RNA sequence: UACCUGGUUGAUCCUGCCAGUAGCAUAUGCUUGUCUCAAAGAUUAAGCCAUGCAUGUCUAAGUACGCACGGCCGGUACAGUGAAACUGCGAAUGGCUCAUUAAAUCAGUUAUGGUUCCUUUGGUCGCUCGUACUUGGAUAACUGUGGUAAUUCUAGAGCUAAUACAUGCCGACGGGCGCUGACCCCCUUCGCGGGGGGGAUGCGUGCAUUUAUCAGUGGUGACUCUAGAUAACCUCGGGCCGAUCGCACGCCGGCGGCGACGACCCAUUCGAACGUCUGCCCUAUCAACUUUCGAUGGUAGUCGCCGUGCCUACCAUGGUGACCACGGGUGACGGGGAAUCAGGGUUCGAUUCCGGAGAGGGAGCCUGAGAAACGGCUACCACAUCCAAGGAAGGCAGCAGGCGCGCAAAUUAC
RNA sequence: UUGCUGCAGUUAAAAAGCUCGUAGUUGGAUCUCUAGCGUUUACUUUGAAAAAAUUAGAGUGUUCAAAGCAGGCCGCCUGGAUACCGCAGCUAGGAAUAAUGGAAUAGGACCGCGGUUCUAUUUUGUUGGUUUUCGGAACUGAGGCCAUGAUUAAGAGGGACGGCCG
């Protein structure tokens, strides 16, 4: 289907979808119930988010993961991947004995929820720390801010 | 000696990272409880904090979940059909979480019949085996006639369930991990998934 | 290594103990009880160091098997038992009452207090929660957990509690102008009143807390102890009225007392 | 105390190093009256060890028919001290050493809303509707007969205990609450029929466990939180719901106070384990690396105390890199610190506090809350002890002490 | 005599034979708040957090001192302070200095105006069926206003053209 491209069958697991239904209610529409919370933070969940029909158990908006510790920023540099993108983080490490700087970057693997859609390489984004995910992702992204 | 340690793998970079300690008991994993279809063998073994986790060898019955109407039944698990993971385990016949099951339909129907009295997987022609003749027509006081005659506009069951009650046995996922719980429990399939495990089913031959 | 540590280093015990060097390698070592280890004080270094009573180990022990002691009017025989903060010993053998608040510096003072003091106690809730059927539950700084308590008691409120019974008689809730004691930090023992607190969301809430002579100071939350209703405590004060002075007027006191 | 002085020339002014000068550590020489404080087999060999010792333990309160003692009172089950043994707990701390180890260890900072937890300290413990005034079988200790050259080796025979090992009931208990529901009453209806009460007989019921559904007491920055409702489930390798001990004795045949052992589960304390961000010495005569045999990510499971390529299956082709990846070296355990010193710095940190690691080298595991334990076991590899040649028993990088190694380090003490 | 503070490179040892060029470093004037904000940092000042021992340092005649954490008065009055703790991570002020951008085929700001879909769960004493507004969104058909919107043109640099020059 739309939302199927797997083996298993995808549904998000508080949501029951078979109640019994009469048939003035069955043949006017069908639209199942989309479960979606609000991350504490002051983050505004997205209108795609509680409208979309995608299905993702690492979202933080309609997913099993809880956002907690730090919140980082960092800019997308390789969006290779399935749901998750490389983002690079630039800051300026001070040595004492010269008294001057030398700029270094680390790049971390983030979780990208399918609700940003249409998010370009560039621009930067404000990522959540939460529980490990895969081997190297610990981060899942908050917000986006276009260049 | 299995061990489910991060730092025998490599690193992010891709170097090999050299192990400073060697391999701990809190790290220690166990063969997989590959279980089969057959009378209740369950062993149990020690874990971390001195508590127990039944590990499941042969299980034969489990219960499951009929969720529009919610009623939940104990039933004998028929054969595994179709699972997700890999297609081994449907040739084995293993139980895990979240593979297809063709499990029996026996207290389910009686049940329904009891509650509603209108005949499921009967045929046409079915002679009455004298003992359901006072549940299906049985006379009651007319409080109770008009309490069931108000049931019956709610009582209409999909058309994908009925060909399964006629056959005789249900589609059912598993939703218990019978290794660790040391139980093969879950749900009875309904609507999209029902048909989108039919189909894949129908698909797999 | 590998399971819990039994021992502690004498240097490595906590310093508002004031243990010295040379008396030996080891310390006391507060066993498992409702204060944590850090923050807690064993009968041993009470009795031994602060009371003066016994010289050597076996004198405390000696003391305590006769069961004398009572801590929060129950009897305690182990001579490393953790009491901290608001818990009442009480010596019956020389009726004798003591409350544990810092002093100034940031210690455990020997306060005496009135037998009749020795009743009560003050306590921080920690957590308030329900379970099994809903008799909800509260949880203290003390670990004292007890059952159906007042709806009007939110986190971070105090209660004070009769020792004989396990029933809280009154609570002071957290609210701006009230007094309150720091309990952590380098602001450990000062006495105050509240002005505000600055809620940061994900992390630890800081509250501002003016002294009696215009000392204004922050503290974290956590640190923080309501102890009077207003301005007027519940509770006896140490010798000072928790009032930090500086280094300096603290010389002038000193020669002047000279 | 922000310091300089000799040395190239026949002489001069330079660049420049060699030499001098002071401190600190290791060795070593010669010398050595008093007194306090005090490091000390780290460097080389984490090389090898004779011998002795370093982890054991009982209260009034789990088990006392050892005359090993004497004592009542003599028809009083058990006066008491108490060896031995069964049972409980500890032995996972402490001590030693620095081989390993280069985003690893470790340090500062945050997270477990993703997990376990002996013990202590609180809470809970007739909330469950179905022989009890105490149930069953054995085995130590002891006695008696033995084997082997041999060890903290043990077989056979005869008794006997439990807080060991099993089994298992009254009581609270009268009922209430969800369902199923023959019969009875009331109003309207000419009547049909419609609406409102009462019911005996069957079913299940509490907390914990596993799954599915419904509704939204208290809390969070945010729960798929906590609690509540509904249908059920509940492992014979069984989960709670007390067959236990001690001291004081009372009140009108029953009812009781003060403890001690226990106990499913929640909280707490001591932690532990996985993570988050930032930080490390030299090397390009190491420039591309990783992915056949998991490398980076996705879906589903397995395993685990849980989060996760930890592992399996099927897919995607990713992930890191001149901001120095990957590889190699280290006379590298990492910090708190030490020496020196105008300001800046340089060098050291095996070593008493904190964290990590290993007990000759690897590997595997029993018991337990906690070990991949070595003063626990099992195997191999290297060394080596006894021997009747059949077999038996090994682990000092614990304290002494010895051999070796070397320039280099103490007493088989109380 | 390893030079960041702070060294050399015409002849003492030393500037690549020469030019281009990616990474690296450096970079010209100019702009005086409505429970959420303001364009985001670096920088700087304050706050909490940060184990003792060590180091600095307060008190104290160890007989003096190195030390120690004691002690002092005729049952008493005392002390066991205080400071520092790179970097990074939290917190609140400042806005010079240094990066970044806010409107250019105007889908630009600010104001009232037309409609499409859906929904809030107050309402016709309570209760069942239709239609509503209010509370709150994306999409648009127009309109008024902005003193409507582009700083300068480096004795910086590219390019254009003009007459030469070697």
């Amino acid at each position: 289907a739309d939302i199927q491209t797997e083996r298993a069958y995808q549904k998000q697991p508080t949501i029951f979808q078979n109640k019994k239904r009469v048939l003035l209610g069955e043949t006017g529409k069908e639209k199942l119930p989309r479960y979606y919370k609000n991350i504490g933070l002051g983050f505004k969940t997205p209108k795609e988010a509680i409208e979309g029909t995608y299905i993702d158990k690492k979202c933080p908006f309609t997913g099993n993961v809880s956002i907690r510790g730090r919140i980082l920023s960092g800019v997308v540099t390789k969006m290779k991947m399935q749901r998750t993108i490389v983002i690079r983080r630039d800051y300026l490490h001070y040595i004492r004995k010269y008294n001057r700087f030398e700029k270094r970057h680390k790049n971390m693997s983030v979780h990208l929820s399918p609700c940003f859609r249409d998010v370009q390489i560039g621009d930067i984004v404000t990522v959540g720390e939460c529980r490990p995910l895969s081997k190297t992702v610990r981060f899942n992204v908050l917000k986006v801010t276009k260049a | 000696g299995i061990s489910r340690d991060n730092w025998h793998k490599r690193r992010k970079t891709g170097g090999k990272r050299k192990p400073y300690h060697k391999k701990r008991k809190y790290e220690l994993g166990r063969p997989a409880a590959n279980t089969k279809i057959g009378p209740r063998r369950i062993h149990t073994v020690r874990v971390r904090g001195g508590n127990k986790k039944y590990r499941a060898l042969r299980l034969d019955v489990g219960n499951f979940s009929w969720g529009s109407e919610c009623c939940t039944r104990k039933t004998r698990i028929i054969d595994v059909v179709y699972n997700a993971s890999n297609n081994e385990l449907v040739r084995t016949k293993t139980l895990v979480k979240n593979c297809i099951v063709l499990i029996d339909s026996t207290p389910y129907r009686q049940w329904y019949e009891s509650h509603y009295a209108l005949p499921l997987g009967r045929k046409k022609g079915a002679k009455l085996t004298p003992e359901e003749e006072e549940i299906l027509n049985k006379k009651r006081s007319k409080k109770i006639q008009k309490k069931y005659d108000e049931r019956k506009k709610n009582a209409k069951i999909s058309s994908l369930l009925e060909e399964q009650f006629q056959q005789g046995k249900l589609l059912a996922c598993i939703a218990s991990r019978p290794g660790q719980c040391g139980r093969a429990d879950g749900y009875v399939l309904e609507g999209k998934e029902l048909e989108f495990y039919l189909r894949k089913i129908k698909a797999r031959k | 290594a590998r399971g819990p540590k039994k021992h502690l280093k004498r240097v490595a015990a906590p310093k508002h103990w004031m243990l010295d060097k040379l008396t030996g390698v080891f310390a006391p070592r507060p066993s498992t009880g409702p204060h944590k280890l850090r923050e807690c004080l064993p009968l041993i270094i009470f009795l031994r160091n602060r009371l003066k009573y016994a010289l050597t180990g076996d004198e405390v022990k000696k003391i305590c098997m006769q069961r004398f002691i009572k801590i929060d009017g129950k009897v305690r025989t182990d001579i490393t038992y953790p009491a901290g903060f608001m818990d009442v010993i009480s010596i019956d053998k020389t009726g004798e009452n003591f409350r544990l608040i810092y002093d100034t510096k940031g210690r455990f003072a020997v306060h005496r207090i009135t037998p009749e003091e020795a009743k009560y106690k003050l306590c921080k809730v920690r957590k308030i929660f329900v379970g099994t059927k809903g008799i909800p539950h509260l949880v203290t700084h003390d670990a004292r957990t007890i059952r159906y308590p007042d709806p009007l008691i939110k986190v971070n409120d105090t209660i004070q509690i009769d020792l004989e019974t396990g029933k809280i008689t009154d609570f002071i809730k957290f609210d701006t102008g009230n007094l309150c004691m720091v309990t952590g930090g380098a602001n450990l023992g000062r006495i105050g009143v509240i002005t505000n607190r600055e809620r940061h969301p994900g992390s630890f809430d800081v509250v501002h807390v003016k002294d009696a002579n215009g000392n204004s100071f922050a503290t974290r939350l956590s640190n923080i102890f309501v102890i009077g209703k207003g301005n007027k405590p519940w509770i006896s004060l140490p010798r000072g009225k928790g009032i930090r002075l500086t280094i300096a007027e603290e010389r002038d006191k000193r020669l002047a007392a000279k």
